[PDB]
RNA sequence: AGCGUGCUACUUAUACUUCACCGUGAUUGCUGUUUUGACGCUUUCACGAGUAGGCAGGCGUGGAGGUCAGUGACGAAGCCUUUGCUGUAAAGCUGGGUCGAACGGCCUCUAGUGCAGAUCUUGGUGGUAGUAGCAAAUAUUCAAAUGAGAACUUUGAAGACUGA
RNA sequence: UUGCUUAAUUGAACGUGGACAAUUGAAUGAAGAGCUUUUAGUGGGCCAUUUUUGGUAAGCAGAACUGGCGAUGCGGGAUGA
RNA sequence: GGCGAAAGACUAAUCGAACCAUCUAGUAGCUGGUUCCUGCCGAAGUUUCCCUCAGGAUAGCAGAAGCUCGUAUCAGUUUUAU
RNA sequence: GCCUAGACCGAGGACUGCGGUUUUUACCUAGGAUGUUGGCAUAAUGAUCUUAAGUCGCCCGUCUUGAAACACGGACCAAGGAGUCUAACGUCUAUGCGAGUGUUUGGGUGUAAAACCCGUACGCGUAAUGAAAGUGAACGAAGGUGGGGGCCCAUUAGGGUGCACCAUCGACCGAUCCUGAUGUGUUCGGAUGGAUUUGAGUAAGAGCAUAGCUGUUGGGACCCGAAAGAUGGUGAACUAUGCCUG
RNA sequence: GCGAGAGACCGAUAGCGAACAAGUACAGUGAUGGAAAGAUGAAAAGAACUUUGAAAAGAGAGUGAAAAAGUACGUGAAAUUGUUGAAAGGGAAGGGCUUGAGAUCAGACUUGGUACCGGGCCAG
């Protein structure tokens, strides 16, 4: 065999200096506070939800509202979102004290969550029922009926 | 070595670098000069003129020996003085007292005059001289002395 | 694919390295390799490529033809420079003082050279006294001068010497060579 | 979905464009940092079809000089094997089994040195195949004895034939 | 300069000295130019367009120039040198 | 060589010249074969001579080694003039 | 000029450059991908073997213009199986010495076919040319002219010196043709001067020796293959014909 | 022919034809032609004894380091064949490329460091 030699060096080089330096998200003009989506994955794929606060993780602020839905203050990703043309009015709503470190991993849930899932329930709640049947159509699943096509349908 | 050769390159190929069509067989051609006048004259008058035919006379019983006679010229003539006073003998040479070059001694038959000699008188001992050889011996005070 | 102007994958054609494993040759091409890389001297890239050449084209070079180098005018104090063996030469009458620089020297060419207070130094002595070749002059030896060159270019009418083993009347001087044999080439 | 003609889009070659990697040729620079490979390292560009044939660089085998104070009965060499690894490849290395006495790496030397073929040589083995076939010369049978075993041996009874 | 040439002080051929410079006397290109040695295989060809000879003609026989196949895969012509 | 009432018959399964060993690995311009890998370059079936026509020599086409130099004057091409 | 939807790629690895913004010896999108998050490590992942599916895929070797061929060899497997050695050579290359070179026929010596040592000859080279008798290489700085790397003097340019090598005009030696001095064994000698002639010559040597690949010739000559030809032997137990005895 | 010493030679299809009861066995009237064939183990310790079988043999046992050494004997390849397991199979089979399925193999929680730090792989 063939044995290694003095000049065959183990060095690591430092690698050379990227010029990467990262600038904000764009998201589509169709997010907007208040706009009502639609789940297309995870465990509440189908759940039409209320859309709350951008993210500085690039995530979205999203509730059913909790006693709707059954979908709690959680964040998903505007990826796997279809944001429909209805709205509702969250001025109303303080959302100012929900961030990344907000959801920092730990069932049993924490008094905080809890309270702050029936605080913004109590302002969503009060502006959904002014809109007739959109508390009846936050309730329900969407799903893909027989002659359905998403490219030729408004969402 | 055969580890160097052709012949262990070629293995694995059919024809040995011989080729497919012209086929390496025995003696296409004929053996040695055969054909020299035939199928091989177009090498032998290019490569090869004056090869057939009788040019001259015959020499029954020739003994090379007769024929002996190795030439000097005169531009490698100092070199049979001895080595060891050729500078002296270059200084004080004079009609006198001249160095003596015993060439026959040194294995030569004739002195030929190519070259140039020392402007030193010599004594130059030979068999055969050609007549320029002698000429520039004399010119430079020498003399050519015939022995047999 | 590509209508090819020249052909392909060529080679230069020229030595680029000894084909010598003299260790000695080696040490004076990475010395003169440096000198040609770091001086732009011409000199250098000369003596350079003459270090890579083949002996029949490193013919020897005589102390006649290195005295006649030197009467040149304005010659007589150059560096004579050879890339390869100065001889010795019975047929000189005299040798100057002269500084000569050669690969190799004959055991006469030495002692002439030295014995008229001349000086023998090889090429790295060379190099150290000269770095860019100032005050030299290469001298070369006759390359066509070689037995084997009489022979290149045989055909008729060509005027080479043909190859053969005997000398003598019976040896190609017939039919060929003489209008009484036929014909005349 | 025919024939003549015009149009719009579309489909896909080892071809073209950009990029990666291999090699070849050229090319940039490298000694007060040349650093034990300068036959080395490094910058850049272009190119790659091939019979006959030429050349180069490698892989493998028997034996020889040198070296590894190399492997080995606590298992050498050989052989079998989806145990894997390396190399574009010739090939090299390794796990498991079998086995029983020698063998390998490196630097070189040397040759009776590499097979698929030659109606090649010697030896070995198939398919064919349980196949072709074991059909001329009239013809056999019953019982006993012997024997592990009897169409086929021996004895008796008989039926036949050769037909001097 | 000369031994050639002219009736010649005329010429012919080769020159000394002087001058004319990057438009040094068209374009485009140039993996540079020149030079040498040495040796392999090959020396049955065949096809296509065009020109063309013999022949009723031939996937016949014989020439010219070029491109090919042979030596070459790849996409198309179902298949095909 | 024999022998043949003759067929070129027979002469030990051998006869338009037996068998055996040797010369003998007889010669073959002819048929067959010609043993590892990768890399780079890459043909010819044409010229002349040959009792030459299934073969050679010769030139051409191909490879290899280079060498002298470094933009010198070259080109399967155009233009202008002839 | 602006807005907007997808795909593939991420070579390199301190810094060094060009630009930009300037709010700054700063920062940038400007000399090639980073940031962040989840899952997994009893595994999502990758390779090989077997098999299915899709698509393509004639049997190799050979001679040949043309082979899958209704052309030839090949049922199968192992082991063996074909450019070799030698004499003499061409080119090229390496090495030693170099106007020389080659110890090895032989002798000396030996730790005994080795290694070490020695020299006279000899070979080849150092001179050619002519059939031969024979003759035998500097007018000159070993010449003139045009190129020519390098070196020298300058200060782009320019001036000088210019080895190797090349083109060209000469000079020298031998062969051939002419001329024909002083002289004479009066038939020899050959001074001197000429000539679109000729040589495998000169003109400051390059060779000798060992080794290697390739190429050549003679050898069994890459391997196997005739029909034949020759020399010396053995057969009439078959059969042909004669004879002898049944 | 007789006596010796050697080798970059061959290693049982090689080397003389013959490593062996080889010019043997065998063929041909004859002259002549002419093979194949080496190796149990250190030692026969070459398997006593029981049992099934007419016997050859088998099964136990025994010797041996080994019977995966039993005079069919060192190792014991391939062609070819049996059994076992797995798989495929409408007028051949075999191959390339690709993926699936089943089997095998491999790898980072590292030579990890000291509950934390930090890393590896696959992905958004
Ligand atoms: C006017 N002179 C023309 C001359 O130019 C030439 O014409 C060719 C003609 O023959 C070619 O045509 C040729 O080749 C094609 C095809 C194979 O290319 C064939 O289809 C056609 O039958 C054949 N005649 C055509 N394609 C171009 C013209 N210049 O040859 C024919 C000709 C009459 O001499
Ligand atoms: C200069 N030109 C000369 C031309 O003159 C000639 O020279 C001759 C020469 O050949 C003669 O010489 C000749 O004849 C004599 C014989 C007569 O003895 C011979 O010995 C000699 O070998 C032979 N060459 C010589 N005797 C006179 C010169 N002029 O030789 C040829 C030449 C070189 O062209
Ligand atoms: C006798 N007349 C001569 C005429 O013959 C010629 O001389 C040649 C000369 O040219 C030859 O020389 C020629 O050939 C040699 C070659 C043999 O090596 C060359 O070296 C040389 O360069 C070449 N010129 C020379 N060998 C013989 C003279 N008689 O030169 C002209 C002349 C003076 O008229
Ligand atoms: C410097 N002096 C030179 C001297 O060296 C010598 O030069 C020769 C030269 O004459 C030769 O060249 C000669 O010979 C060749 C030959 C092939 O026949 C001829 O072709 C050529 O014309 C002729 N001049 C050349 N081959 C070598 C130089 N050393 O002779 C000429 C000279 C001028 O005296
Ligand atoms: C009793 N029968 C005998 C028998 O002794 C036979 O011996 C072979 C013998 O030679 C083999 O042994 C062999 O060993 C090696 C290797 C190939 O094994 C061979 O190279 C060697 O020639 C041979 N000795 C052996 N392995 C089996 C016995 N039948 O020899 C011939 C024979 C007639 O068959």
């Amino acid at each position: 065999q063939v044995a290694p030699k003095w000049y065959q060096s183990e060095d690591v080089p430092a690698p050379k200096q990227t010029r990467k330096t990262a600038r904000p998200q764009k998201l589509r003009a169709s997010l907007v506070p208040g706009t009502v989506l639609i789940l297309l994955a995870g465990r509440f794929r189908g759940k039409r939800v209320v859309y709350l606060k951008n993210l500085e993780d690039n995530t979205l602020l999203v509730s059913g509202p909790f006693k709707v839905n059954g979908v709690p203050l959680r964040r998903v990703n505007a990826r796997y979102v279809i944001a429909t043309s209805t709205k509702v009015n969250v001025s109303g709503v303080d959302v100012s004290k929900f961030n990344v470190e907000y959801f920092a991993r730990e069932k049993e849930i924490k008094a905080e969550r809890v309270a702050d899932q029936k605080s913004v329930d109590a302002a969503l709640l009060s502006e959904i029922k002014k809109t007739p049947l959109l508390k009846q159509y936050l309730a329900a699943s969407f799903s893909l009926k027989n002659g359905d096509r998403p490219h030729l349908l408004k969402f | 070595p055969t580890r160097l050769t052709k012949t262990r390159k070629h293995r694995g190929n059919v024809s040995a670098g011989k080729g497919r069509i012209g086929k390496h067989r025995k003696h296409p051609g004929g053996r040695g000069k055969a054909g020299g006048q035939h199928h091989h004259r177009t090498n032998l008058d290019k490569y090869h003129p004056g090869y057939f035919g009788k040019v001259g006379m015959r020499y029954f019983h020739k003994q090379q020996n007769h024929f002996w006679r190795p030439e000097i010229n005169l531009d490698k003539l100092w070199t049979l003085v001895d080595s060891e006073k050729k500078d002296e003998y270059l200084s004080k040479s004079s009609a006198s007292a001249a160095p003596v070059i015993d060439t026959l001694a040194h294995g030569y038959g004739k002195v030929l005059g190519k070259g140039r000699l020392p402007e030193v008188p010599v004594i130059v001992k030979a068999r055969f001289v050609s007549k320029l050889a002698e000429e520039k011996i004399r010119a430079v005070g020498g003399v050519v002395e015939l022995v047999a | 694919g590509r209508d090819h102007t020249s052909k392909q994958h060529v080679r230069s054609g020229h030595r680029t390295a000894p084909k010598s494993d003299n260790v000695y040759l080696q040490l004076l091409v990475k010395l003169y390799s440096f000198l040609a890389r770091r001086t732009d001297a011409p000199f250098n890239k000369v003596i350079l490529k003459s270090l890579f050449l083949s002996k029949i084209n490193r013919p020897p070079v005589s102390v006649s033809r290195i005295s006649r180098a030197l009467k040149q005018k304005g010659a007589a104090e150059k560096t004579i420079v050879v890339v390869g063996t100065v001889t010795d030469d019975n047929r000189l009458l005299e040798f100057p003082k002269a500084t000569i620089a050669a690969l190799r020297f004959t055991a006469g060419a030495k002692d002439r050279i030295l014995k008229n207070g001349g000086e023998a130094i090889t090429l790295d002595q060379l190099a150290l006294r000269a770095p860019k070749g100032q005050n030299t002059l290469i001298v070369r030896g006759p390359r066509n001068s070689r037995e084997a060159v009489r022979h290149f270019g045989f055909g008729p009418h060509k005027g080479k010497a043909p190859r053969i083993l005997s000398k003598g009347r019976k040896f190609e001087r017939a039919r060929g060579r003489r209008r009484s044999r036929g014909f005349k080439v």
